[PDB]
């Protein structure tokens, strides 16, 4: 959402489960599945978080037993920017072409 | 005739004392590409090669039932080991070869088996270990067992740091006998090679 | 000599 | 729409049967505030219940109904727009007590082509004509409603429980004992 | 395979219908440790029971289920991976009390292609995801489980009662009175 | 139109401020299999992917001739790095992308070049660095340079611990200018990915 | 959008 005079370069990475803590720098995260992009005429970018787990399905809820997330993390880094100090990056999420939900439940407290 | 030469990568094993190769459960591998890897898996052939490990020293004192085990995969200081630390998910089969070298004057018998989902067996259960992919080793007949098993488990891909599907097992069926002409003891070694190695979730560097 | 399991 | 093919992945096959509107809404739900004389209003379902929340996640809807009522005395149903006094006469669909409860199929009877979950104006509250009729009996102990042949129009917000833990909403998931 | 033909005999015809896996596993078995809130886990069957022992004589398995439950109050089932709190709501498959008990057909709902009777690693104990869901009611008196369309993989040891008599395990076999 | 999306393995880079891709010396690779490897070489695609490295901060004070260099390969903590310690010989090309992000109000010019057999250049030689595969970076025109070079050297395969053929070089051609609307400085980063990675002599484990 | 260098 920055002005025309602001440019930035971002990187998004999928960190699969199996590491103690998420990468704090782009360098470390580069070895993961990632994407990097510029902000020019097209101010919008889309990235797909791949389904990568042992089982063919995963739970939607998270158990209290779970210490570290079961499906990994997503990390958004700013490689660098030019005069974009007050400018922001709006993030939203939608379902992918093959996203699927199964086994309906009525969990909310009623 | 009875001479077998196995080759995995740039490593070979030529056994003259071989009974044959036993393929456990199947001769084919369940599609390495499933929906749980979203087509992001790859094959690392550089890891499909032999690595050695000493199992134990077979002596006259070890009676029937004596059992030694090696859960796979074990600590690997090579290319395969690198994979385990660079990827979240893996899957692979095993080309296993176990050798107990002594001499035709030793008597006795060993049971070599590959067991899925190892569990400590009770004395009574040991009489049925032949229910698993196996082969026997008897000095008068052969000094080398050779078993080949495919990957398996509830999950299409695994995290070996948390679960080890296959477990190599060697058990004394009949104690080692010795003459004045025989060997005093027989050292049992294992020549193992992972097969159809596939990795999936690339991890970050630990620095 | 013999069989091969390449 | 973007896919994992962008970086070498492969999009898989998806089975969306369970997220099909007609299917998901087709199940019995409770109605908590009951009275001997009760007007059937789907907005009386719980706002966070599977059906209640999904219904509220739509602006306009249509569906026939199926209901289950555990009552004392005979049950009498009256269509949308009928005088309340009518509930006292047997000429209207009346079901004679048969344990353990009564299960009926009722048709949509509103005078509108479709109904709404929200209405910006006057007939806050929704117009009185937004109902599936009324039922009456000496005592009504329980009432289950079921949306048959449901149709939903113009989606609206649907919220999950808000998280405070600052990372993930954790809760006891079923697992074996011992 | 050797036969009696080696010394002049003649191999006969065999009918193995009764040792067919699907057939043998297809029958009701009890589950002894019960609670008002119970997670359906086939490993809770008796280890020496016809089905319990045969199941344990396999490494991997798959099957749908059929269950019988004698309970007080209404019974509610929830699928594999559902929050325990969900068992309190009617939106989930709920069966209203009808004497003498409730009999239902449940589908395999684990997220794995197959389940295991033994698991060498961490999720001793088996992973929490190895279940057929959970059921809840005010009180659960009895629970019978039945494996439908069963499939077994990788056989493991199966033991008979051990013998001390040093020759044969003898026991009272049924016979007429008088 | 002017938007380029480069993909190497499971990593991508989408540059909107691109001038194009410059291929150095050739668009093809000399046969990866020669007589010096006796057909024992293999390709490791798992290593052909992007890795990042910060080069330097481009400031107004740095005058013409200021030169920064990065000899390749550098220390790699990933799959590629593992290869370097597991094999005696390697060979690979480089898909290099360098970005100096500021804003259209900055002035100045940078020369980005890939140099074979790096040698310290004299002030005078710097006027001729355009003899090497290069591309310029000028805020008014582009913020990203993109060069692709093949493997080369007297030997068909190399031992990177003893010799580094390619060297990335960035030099100030015209100093960075700043307005009240421009950026104060521009940080130059490099997005590098090895190409057609081949290994040859498998080494033993260091334990 | 644009060109690809896969």
């Amino acid at each position: 959402t920055g002005s025309t005079d602001s440019k930035a370069r971002y990187m998004v990475a999928y960190v699969p489960p199996g590491v103690e803590t998420p990468p704090d720098t782009p360098e470390k995260a580069a070895h993961c599945i990632h994407a990097e992009w510029d902000t020019g005429l097209n101010s919008k970018f889309t990235f797909s978080i791949p389904y990568v787990s042992a089982a063919d399905y995963a739970y939607t809820a998270s158990d209290v037993a779970e210490t570290t997330n079961v499906q990994g993390w997503v990390c958004i880094y700013q490689i660098t920017h030019g005069k974009a100090e007050q400018d922001t990056l709006v993030v939203s999420v939608s379902a992918g072409k093959d996203f699927e939900l199964r086994l309906p439940i009525d969990p909310r407290s009623q | 005739d009875r001479i077998l030469t196995t080759r995995n990568g740039h490593t070979t094993s030529t056994t003259q004392s071989s009974v044959g190769v036993t393929y456990g459960y199947s001769t084919q591998e369940d599609h390495v590409s499933g929906p749980n890897t979203s087509g992001l898996e790859t094959r690392v052939v550089q890891a499909e090669r032999f690595f050695k490990k000493h199992l134990f020293d077979w002596t006259p004192d070890k009676a029937f039932g004596h059992l030694e085990k090696l859960e796979l995969p074990t600590d690997h200081k090579g290319v395969y080991g690198c994979l385990v630390d660079s990827f979240a998910y893996m899957r692979n089969g095993w080309d296993v070869e176990v050798s107990a070298v002594g001499n035709q004057f030793n008597g006795g018998c060993l049971l070599v088996a590959m067991v899925p989902e190892w569990k400590e067996f009770t004395p009574r259960e040991k009489y049925q270990l032949t229910l698993f992919p196996h082969q026997f080793i008897s000095p008068r007949t052969n000094m080398t067992a050779h078993i080949v098993v495919p990957y398996l488990g509830v999950n299409r891909y695994d995290q070996y740091k948390k679960h080890k599907p296959w477990t190599l097992v060697v058990m004394v069926v009949s104690p080692l006998t010795t003459n004045t002409v025989s060997a005093g003891q027989i050292k049992v070694y294992a020549n193992i090679a992972p097969t159809h190695v596939h990795v999936a979730g690339e991890l970050p560097s630990k620095e | 000599f013999g069989a091969l399991l390449a | 729409t973007t896919t994992v093919e962008n970086y070498g992945g492969e999009t898989q096959v998806q089975r969306r049967q369970h997220t099909d509107v007609t299917f998901i809404m087709d199940r019995f739900v409770k109605i908590q505030n009951l009275n001997p004389t009760h007007v059937i209003d789907l907005m009386q379902t719980h706002q966070h219940g599977l059906v209640g929340a999904l219904l509220r996640a739509a602006t306009y809807y249509f569906s026939d109904l199926e209901i289950v009522v555990r009552h004392d005395g005979n049950l009498t149903w009256v269509p949308n727009g009928a005088p309340e006094a009518a509930l006292s006469n047997t000429g209207n669909p009346t079901a004679y007590l048969k344990a353990p409860f009564t299960r009926l199929a009722l048709p949509y009877t509103a005078p509108h082509r479709v109904l709404a979950t929200v209405y910006n104006g006057t007939s806050a509250q929704l117009p009185a004509s937004f109902n599936f009729g009324a039922i009456q009996a000496t005592t009504i102990h329980e009432l289950l409603v079921r949306m048959k042949r449901a149709e939903l129009y113009c989606p609206r917000p649907l919220l999950a429980v808000e998280v405070s833990s600052q990372d993930r909403h954790k809760q006891k998931i079923i697992a074996p004992a011992k």
